[PDB]
């Protein structure tokens, strides 16, 4: 669909934003000790990719919310000092910016 | 078991 | 000496505090990613130990500083809802009281 090549254009020029790529993929327990207990919803570029291949969302409304859940993640997790934490809260805010 | 990422 | 053996049954009534050793020994960045970062002055029961032994401390003021330390380093790098944290703030306020 039309709403799909919009959500594909935000994506790629998010994801640009994270060249190492640690929000490329869903995070595991084990690389993050005690992270499914905190975080009860998690999400990543990769899950926002095959929803949007998948046709599930149905507004950018609705794909702003699954980056910001992202985003919100980042933050609760890691300490504020990290890159992790960092990197989260720099582009919540831009990439708003950026897809209004 | 300690810590977050890294 | 006196004081020697006052520090001793202190730090032998804290330790039982803390069955698992998670205050036994030095943090190592390993497996604590940042940790030597972080905190910059490092405390454990351990190297408490060897302080006593080494009649280092002249007075419980400056053991008490120690034990503190060592408890607000732990609160410092891990999040509150850990064991670790938790442990460290409930020795803090249980061992001062113990120790007066």
């Amino acid at each position: 669909t039309p709403i799909q090549q919009l959500l594909e254009h935000f994506l790629r020029q998010l994801q640009r934003k994270d060249p190492h790529g640690f929000f490329a993929f869903p995070v595991t327990d084990a690389i993050a000790p005690g992270y499914s207990m905190i975080i009860k919803h998690p999400m990543d570029f990769g899950t926002m990719k095959d929803k949007i291949v998948a046709n599930e969302y149905k507004s950018v409304t609705e794909f702003k919310a699954d980056f910001k859940l992202m985003c919100d993640n980042a933050m609760t997790y890691n300490r504020p000092d990290t890159v992790y934490y960092k990197l989260a809260k720099k582009i919540l805010h831009a990439g708003f910016k950026m897809m209004s | 078991g300690k810590g977050g990422k890294g």
